């Protein structure tokens, strides 16, 4: 809590509207899990582009020449 | 060579030449993105910062054992590090400084800890059997807060148990979307600190003593948060400008492999009309 | 009427090898890549079936106008083959208007009728 | 065509213009009469006469104390090789070289004549 | 002549690890020359190290070339070279720069011009 | 015996070409390596050596086994001819049925034999 | 020959059909072998369910090779065929075993096959 005459000012690290602690308790279960897919998601689309690129670095060496 | 050897080998640098543009593509979207996310978390800073300035620095303050030099027993490590690749010597350049840091001022294995982030940090520091206490991997593109709370307020624990005495951070700092720098900062015990230019007295409740216990770890946090923050926006940048470098790489061998094509060409015409025409004229 | 369909399809064989690789790109991309696949699969043609010239005008018209922004792209043959029973049942001014003059008719009358044809067709 | 505009500058003494459409259908025919009369062939196929025959075409062009001749040519440089010997043999008499910008033609600058491709002796 | 009974089992030997060392070098070129030195592992890494120093130090100075750079020049005897190639392929000199073998003659002589040259 | 050496030749040469750069592989593909790696190099051979069918067989019978998965790469061929050697003396009657019979004898008796070998070999 | 004008809307749909499956299924082989089946979506793992029926399916067995394995052969017609190929792609089939589509010749000889197997 910081209060001045002019403002008041109020630091918290998680702030929710609904007045209840359980269903702040429900969010942040309900976003572990889509943080972690997210995660999951991204890992995959990059392997995805690096086997690609890999792919299609091997044929010119296939192709000596 | 051989005609079709050549085309077969302006077909696949072609190839490549896409995949590497379609993928700097990507790197500045992404890096696009991140920069807005950096930005979003300037007020809590800039109000947090004010706030300890005004309340740390008046009528002493020093009996808080973070705020005192002890002696040094032990000292730690933080290193942050990517965890996919394709990004240049953008780890390359942390880890040597780190290793060459910790090998000129340490010379003893049971002196320091070393606390990592990054799969690419973590084996590197396996590979040579340095000792590792604390690690994270797997870390989302635009992280949040939720995911580096844990591991921040252990490390603050760690620290307040008196296991060590000191450690830094090492990381990449954005100035320009060509240029990154690696950058040393110590963390704690926070021995210098700059005041405001305006300052007011507050009244304290219910200790001002009582109050920096809960203030001080939040300050640290955010410190993290924001070096972890610009390491990955200068993580983006480096992996965009290295995809450009390849596309430029293969543009330039393209047409030093089309003027051997061109000359194999005329050879092949110049040795067949020959040979037709002296086959004709032996009757 | 033929003038942007050479640009649009120019920008979609440009745009197009790098749609597998990403989602990210910007929204300007995606009005490409949505239009590009809609004028191949309008350019496609059956065996032995001519068309007539007021009718591809009319057709490519409609494409070019973004009357077909929301149809899905596997309806668009059913939407041309029900279009032309529809023109021919109800669009025979327009048609006739075509035919003598050799020039575009009322646009307002014919957005009128294209808009009650998107009224009468259903999606599947 | 050259034998035609020599005269006005042999007698009457002014300077005359000349236009070649395409300097490469003229090496081809050569090419081709020198394979009808049946000799044989030379690098790359065209007639063993080629630097001679473009010589006594190219020497007749040229500024004398009272007249002189110059000429536009428009050429084609095949399969995009300059390293052609027909292109490269042309090369050799040219003095100065302009080019011409669709891009430029598309933003509306009239002639649309490139400012940094066109060199001069 | 190069057979194990005509030369010996150690010339054979490092010959062999020569040549194989100098064709795998060989081999990632194409990679080096789009993606870079960043790609490439431990091994290779250290491949492309020890290749570079062989290439260099296998050239040589004459005595013809005296009379053009004034470097009276040197001979090399066959026990030399083979123990000079055997102690670098052993890693004893990685922490010499690479110009240092250029035009040298015997191991010892990369020694001093390193320390000439200030390392 | 031929089939599976040759697949497992086969699979190792199409997955070597994965490993140039880039990300590390997993475990269940680093073993298929390490299977395709002794398989080379139990191929090679010396010169004007010329080695028997008999005990061809044997000693790729005994890689296809999986009997060389715990020894280093660079022991196989010291293991090759010292398996050799101990044959010469002992397991005699399995050459003398592999060459009568044309066929393998009992799998008992080959992976006893294979066993006491293992027991008496040194690593280095 | 293969024009809906010659062999028939429907032969002809499913033969497209039956190609367009089969293209997008060989192009996940270096995915599924580097990455394992895992990481796929929904749709992907449905492709590859029927990919494998379909390749199966497309086998047969034989008259002139009875003498090796006792087994008579069969004459399929292509009205069978189609009609089953039909079905397969429908989907009636999804349940049974993988192998009870191998050298069958008619569809209806997969089931009594699964019922061998004791499905």
């Amino acid at each position: 809590l910081e209060v001045r005459p002019d403002k008041v000012t109020i630091l918290a690290q998680a702030a929710e509207r609904a007045e209840d602690i359980d269903v702040l308790r429900a969010k942040a279960a309900k976003e572990r899990a889509e943080r972690r897919l997210q995660s999951q998601q991204d890992d995959i689309d990059f392997k995805r582009a690096e086997l690609a690129l890999k792919r299609a670095m091997n044929r010119l060496s296939v192709a000596e020449m | 060579a051989s005609l079709r050897d050549i085309k077969t080998r302006i077909n696949a640098t072609k190839k490549t030449s896409q995949i590497t543009k379609a993928m700097e593509m990507v790197s500045t979207s992404k890096l696009n993105r991140a920069e807005q996310n950096a930005k979003s978390f300037v007020p809590y800073m800039e109000k947090i910062q004010e706030v300890v300035a005004n309340v740390a620095l008046g009528a002493g303050g020093a009996s808080h054992p973070m705020l005192v030099s002890r002696p040094v027993k032990k000292t730690g490590y933080l290193v942050i590090t990517s965890d996919r690749g394709l990004a240049g010597a953008y780890n390359s350049n942390v880890l040597r400084l780190v290793y060459q840091t910790i090998q000129k001022r340490h010379a003893s294995p049971d002196e320091y800890a070393i606390i990592v982030i990054g799969r690419v940090g973590l084996s590197f520091f396996r590979k040579r059997n340095m000792p590792v206490i604390l690690d994270i991997t797997r870390l989302p593109d635009q992280p949040s807060f939720a995911d580096i709370k844990e591991i921040a307020r252990k490390t603050v624990g760690l620290f307040a148990d008196g296991t060590f005495d000191e450690l830094y951070m090492y990381y990449n700092h954005y100035v320009s979307a060509i240029q990154q720098e690696v950058t040393e900062r110590k963390l704690l015990p926070l021995t210098d600190l700059a005041e405001n230019k305006q300052r007011t007295v507050y009244e304290f409740e219910p200790s001002q003593e009582e109050i920096l216990d809960v203030l001080l770890p939040q300050y640290a946090e955010s410190l993290i948060y924001g070096a972890l923050l610009d390491a990955k926006a200068s993580e983006h940048a480096a992996r965009m400008t290295a995809m450009k470098n390849a596309t430029d790489n293969a543009n330039e061998l393209i047409r030093t492999l089309t003027l051997s094509y061109n000359r194999a060409r005329q050879a092949a015409i110049t040795q067949e009309i020959t040979e037709i025409v002296a086959g004709a004229n032996a009757l | 009427v033929a003038g942007t369909l050479r640009l649009d399809l120019a920008a979609y064989r440009e745009l197009e090898a790098f749609a597998q690789f990403g989602s990210d790109l910007d929204k300007a991309t995606q009005a490409k890549l949505a239009r590009g696949a809609r004028t191949v699969e309008v350019l496609k043609q059956d065996l032995h079936q001519p068309i007539p010239v007021e009718k591809q005008v009319l057709i490519i018209y409609a494409l070019t106008r973004g009357f077909l922004d929301d149809i899905p792209v596997e309806d668009v043959r059913r939407f041309e083959k029900e279009f032309y029973l529809f023109l021919d049942q109800n669009g025979q001014h327009l048609l006739e208007h075509i035919r003598t003059t050799k020039d575009l008719p009322n646009e307002d009358d014919l957005n009128k009728a294209i808009e009650a044809f998107k009224k009468t067709f259903v999606v599947s | 065509g050259l034998t035609m505009a020599e005269y006005f500058r042999d007698e009457q003494g002014q300077d005359v213009l000349l236009f070649i459409d395409n300097i490469f259908r003229f090496t081809q025919a050569g090419s081709e009469v020198s394979a009808l009369l049946g000799r044989m062939p030379s690098a790359v196929g065209y007639q063993p006469t080629l630097a001679t025959e473009m010589g006594q075409l190219q020497e007749r062009i040229t500024s004398t104390a009272k007249g002189s001749i110059t000429s536009i040519q428009a050429i084609y440089v095949p399969a995009d090789d300059y390293t052609d010997p027909a292109p490269a043999t042309t090369f050799s008499h040219l003095d100065a070289t302009t080019n011409l910008e669709r891009k430029l033609a598309e933003m509306g600058i009239y002639p649309a004549v490139d400012p940094l491709a066109s060199t001069s002796r | 002549a190069l057979a194990p009974e005509i030369v010996g089992e150690e010339h054979y030997q490092v010959a062999r690890k020569v040549q194989q060392t100098l064709q795998r070098y060989k081999e990632l070129q194409d990679i080096i020359a789009i993606l870079g030195m960043d790609e490439l592992s431990d091994e290779d890494k250290l491949v492309v190290h020890r290749a570079r120093r062989i290439q260099f130090f296998l050239s040589q100075n004459f005595h013809v070339a005296e009379q053009f750079t004034g470097q009276p020049g040197s001979y090399v005897p066959v026990k030399e070279t083979v123990r000079g190639f055997k102690e670098i392929l052993e890693g004893k000199y990685d922490h010499l720069p690479e110009d240092a073998f250029r035009l040298v003659g015997r191991i010892e002589e990369v020694v001093e011009k390193a320390k000439a040259m200030g390392v």
